[PDB]
DNA sequence: CTATCCCCTTAAGGGGATAGGGA
DNA sequence: TCCCTATCCCCTTAAGGGGATAG
């Protein structure tokens, strides 16, 4: 049976899974003409035929999570007829990253529209727990998470084709929700555009609740819309299994290039780029391309998302075997001999090595490695004057140790 | 309409256009001047595709293009 | 808007959207990631010119394109 | 003084004479503002500064008669300062070829919008005998000619900034007015895109009255308007000394190149083509870049306007020292060695080989040579049978008997 | 119906020299 | 007498069209 693709309850096509087990998507004649019309993914330009190149599998397999363990995970729980994308998206098809909707060709199903159920202190440190050892839903990325919606002062789950407002992830790393809390405030902190997470406590669990920028509240506040968006792999229709640049996946050129055309192309490639040296800081080596996203607009324009899954690989050192000469960014930056990646290894020289190849107004990498200069050591404060009062002292400790070490490599010379 | 930044979601945009409209390759490349080919490669890597071609192109498409502010 | 049809009517305009904002060669080449002497080619032989080159100037003068019909 | 120059009562910008016998332009801020905002010249495009370049000394240029003697008729009439173009602009400015209107910047003195003096048939005969031995008027052109406005069925003279509505050409060839009246008619005939003409008998003299194409009432009908225009030496900025290609000027691959910019390019591309076939039929060696305009439309944008000057060599054989093999298009089609250009020694097979290097669709010109092979005939019955009573039987017997001469190259092949 | 493919001959953007342009 | 920009030099690379045909 074919599955009808939905975005934000507008038929936009349907994906078709032949015998000889081909994938192939044709869009609706209706959205080719619509106000709304964009491609589904930019990998996937709008045209009138049935699409049939591996962007088509690539992009709908970019939907579901990367270990194909957890996908079993699935293909258990909600009986899947196979672990192929097809077959399992034909059960937790309904919220989905981006905003693609997929409900079977047979399924029309008015699902409801706008549906909830408050849970307790108790229910949410069930489901919370639960991923460890209507419900409708999938996340994409490196580590095991779900998703809620948080409405007035409850956590409740949707209900149909309801959205979700949160995608909550639970600790795997000992204390991946407090690491990742600690990052995002700072990102933020030192301007870089992210999204505010908080921090859930249900019972013993503890776990992360970050705000989803793809969601957003109608005018009336009547209907929540999804806003569709991919990541990069999927934008030039790669397979997950390449989402590193070590493996086949974009770098820095590519995602540049390609920013250029952006909507605010211009901003986009400085935010990039200075990313790039935020990740540096914090010692981050989880920039792989699915870790970037970019918005799909009316026509098919793009702009970059503000970023996520943001991690610190600090907190992994001396004790266990890491050592931080054994981080390394996942892109690469221009180097003397070939390209370096060693983060201890890696000085201002190399950004401003890369943003001599790639044309990047040196200037502006002049500009973004000062910025930092002389901001990180308010940032840390502000941020760790914020920390509540059970946040572990190691985890801040240690990352505000090496991003110091590491701002001194740039004071010295800003 | 709808607006375009990069030779990518213009090509995209073009053929469309023609799929739109019944026209192939060849008929439009006759009309204006220039070979099949080049219709084809402007379609999949108009990156480094000419001006004059990309004109040619819009005039066999009965198109215009104009400028705007990106907001 | 007003409806263009080659490179040369297309550069004028261009050109004339960069004066009227106090912008000079140089200070866009550098924002997009190009040379002054290409901004100046495409000014004065947009022919010739690539189309990355077009849409990279067409960024730095916070502008956008638009297809449309001829009538 | 500076001339204010106007388009249809539209402050364009100034045209300025400096002390060192410098011509200049500067746009004025209104007007590059403006909604109807277009280049006066296409070789003169919207700007801020001061234009310096020959452009527009020979833009303006272009706007006076060919002839220098001509021109001290007019330094005579009209008592100019020089025969500069400048100060001979600065006295008969008013009706210009195209649309502009130059008043000296001390002269808002506004001009009756709408005036006229209806004429007798003496009066007329008066200004039509004239041209051989308020009406401050600019024709350019070849031979001497001048302009009038028909209203209702008078001819009447213009006052003030007053359009006119045809120019009427004078005998100057012993039948010019004749020949062109004759070539015009088949042009029509044969679908080419030409203006209508008439002729008007005063007494004794017999002149020429074409339509301006360049000339159009407002929806009202209470205001004459002027289309803004230039020919193909104004358009590359040429001075009208090189209007000839044997001379510098553009030719066939120049014009066609250009065409590609038109509003109509596909169409005009072909037109153009088409006319370059006609001018071989009916022997017209007059195809100088002077005598192909286009409109200039809201934007920058242009169309190929309508075919006009159109005279046949033909009547001017055998008596005299004239041949056939001496007649020459004045641009050239591409042949075996080099260029060929003799109309006699012109066949379809060089039409076919100069489409084949400007890469005009063969099957076009296929079309275009067949279209004429099964036409002329009808054609030539046609409007032989409009010729008035009074028309000169070799004027038509001579022009008639070269075409099917020519014409029979065609058909042998089509 | 597109898309490479062998071959081309007028040569993109650009490396950053570089010299009048105009106010 | 000075910023601005139309050019101008040398190597990597090479529009694309030109025309035979390959999924």
């Amino acid at each position: 049976p074919k599955l009808v693709t939905w975005m934000n309850n507008q038929r936009v096509g349907e994906l078709t899974k032949l015998a000889n087990g081909a994938h192939t998507f044709k869009y609706a004649p209706e959205w080719l003409a619509s106000r709304y019309a964009r491609p589904l993914s930019l990998s996937l330009p709008l045209q009138r035929g049935n699409i049939t190149s591996d962007a088509v599998f690539n992009f709908f397999d970019n939907l579901l999570p990367d270990s194909p363990i957890v996908r079993d995970r699935i293909v258990k729980r909600y009986h899947a007829k196979s672990r192929q994308p097809f077959d399992l998206l034909s059960e937790i098809g309904r919220d989905s990253v981006g905003a693609v909707t997929l409900i079977p060709e047979d399924e029309t199903v008015t699902h409801p529209i706008m549906a909830w159920e408050k849970l307790t202190e108790a229910r949410l440190e069930e489901v919370l727990t639960a991923y460890k050892a209507d419900f409708r839903i999938s996340v994409a990325g490196a580590q095991e998470k779900t998703a809620l919606l948080r409405i007035g002062n409850d956590w409740c789950i949707p209900k149909g084709i309801t959205p979700t407002t949160h995608i909550i992830k639970l600790p795997i790393l000992s204390q991946s929700v407090d690491n990742e809390y600690y990052c995002l405030l700072l990102a933020k902190e030192l301007g870089l555009n992210v999204p505010d997470a908080e921090i859930i406590k249900a019972g013993n669990v503890r776990a992360l609740a970050v705000e989803r920028f793809d969601r957003r509240w109608n005018a009336e506040r009547t209907v929540l819309l999804r806003l569709p968006q991919e990541d990069m792999c999927q934008t030039f229709g790669l397979p997950s299994s390449v989402k590193y640049e070590s493996d086949g996946g974009p770098g820095i050129a590519r995602i540049m290039a390609f920013l250029m055309g952006s909507s605010e192309a211009l901003k986009d490639r400085y935010d990039f780029m200075k990313f790039q040296v935020f990740q540096w800081l914090i010692g981050a080596t989880q920039g792989h391309a699915k870790n970037f996203s970019v918005f799909i607009q009316a026509g098919g324009s793009y702009r970059l998302t503000p970023f996520y899954d943001i991690i610190s690989a600090f907190p992994v050192l001396g004790g266990t075997g890491i050592h931080i000469s054994d981080l390394k960014l996942a892109m690469g930056l221009n180097a003397s001999k070939g390209k370096k990646t060693a983060i201890d290894k890696i000085y201002p020289r190399h950004f401003l090595a890369t943003a001599k190849v790639l044309r990047f107004p040196e200037v502006q990498m002049h500009e973004i490695l000062s910025d930092f200069a002389r901001m990180i050591p308010a940032a840390l404060d502000n941020v760790k004057t914020s920390l509540p009062t059970d946040f572990p002292e190691n985890v801040v400790t240690a990352v505000e140790s090496n991003v110091l070490r590491l701002h001194g490599r740039l004071s010295r010379e800003y | 309409f709808q607006k375009i930044y990069s030779p990518t979601q213009l090509a995209n945009a073009m053929k469309l256009v023609r799929q739109q409209n019944g026209w192939t390759q060849s008929e439009l490349a006759k009309k204006i001047g220039i070979k099949q080919a080049t219709i084809s490669n402007f379609e999949n890597n108009p990156d480094n595709t000419t001006l004059t071609t990309f004109f040619k192109i819009l005039q066999s498409l009965e198109l215009s293009m104009t400028l705007c502010d990106t907001k």
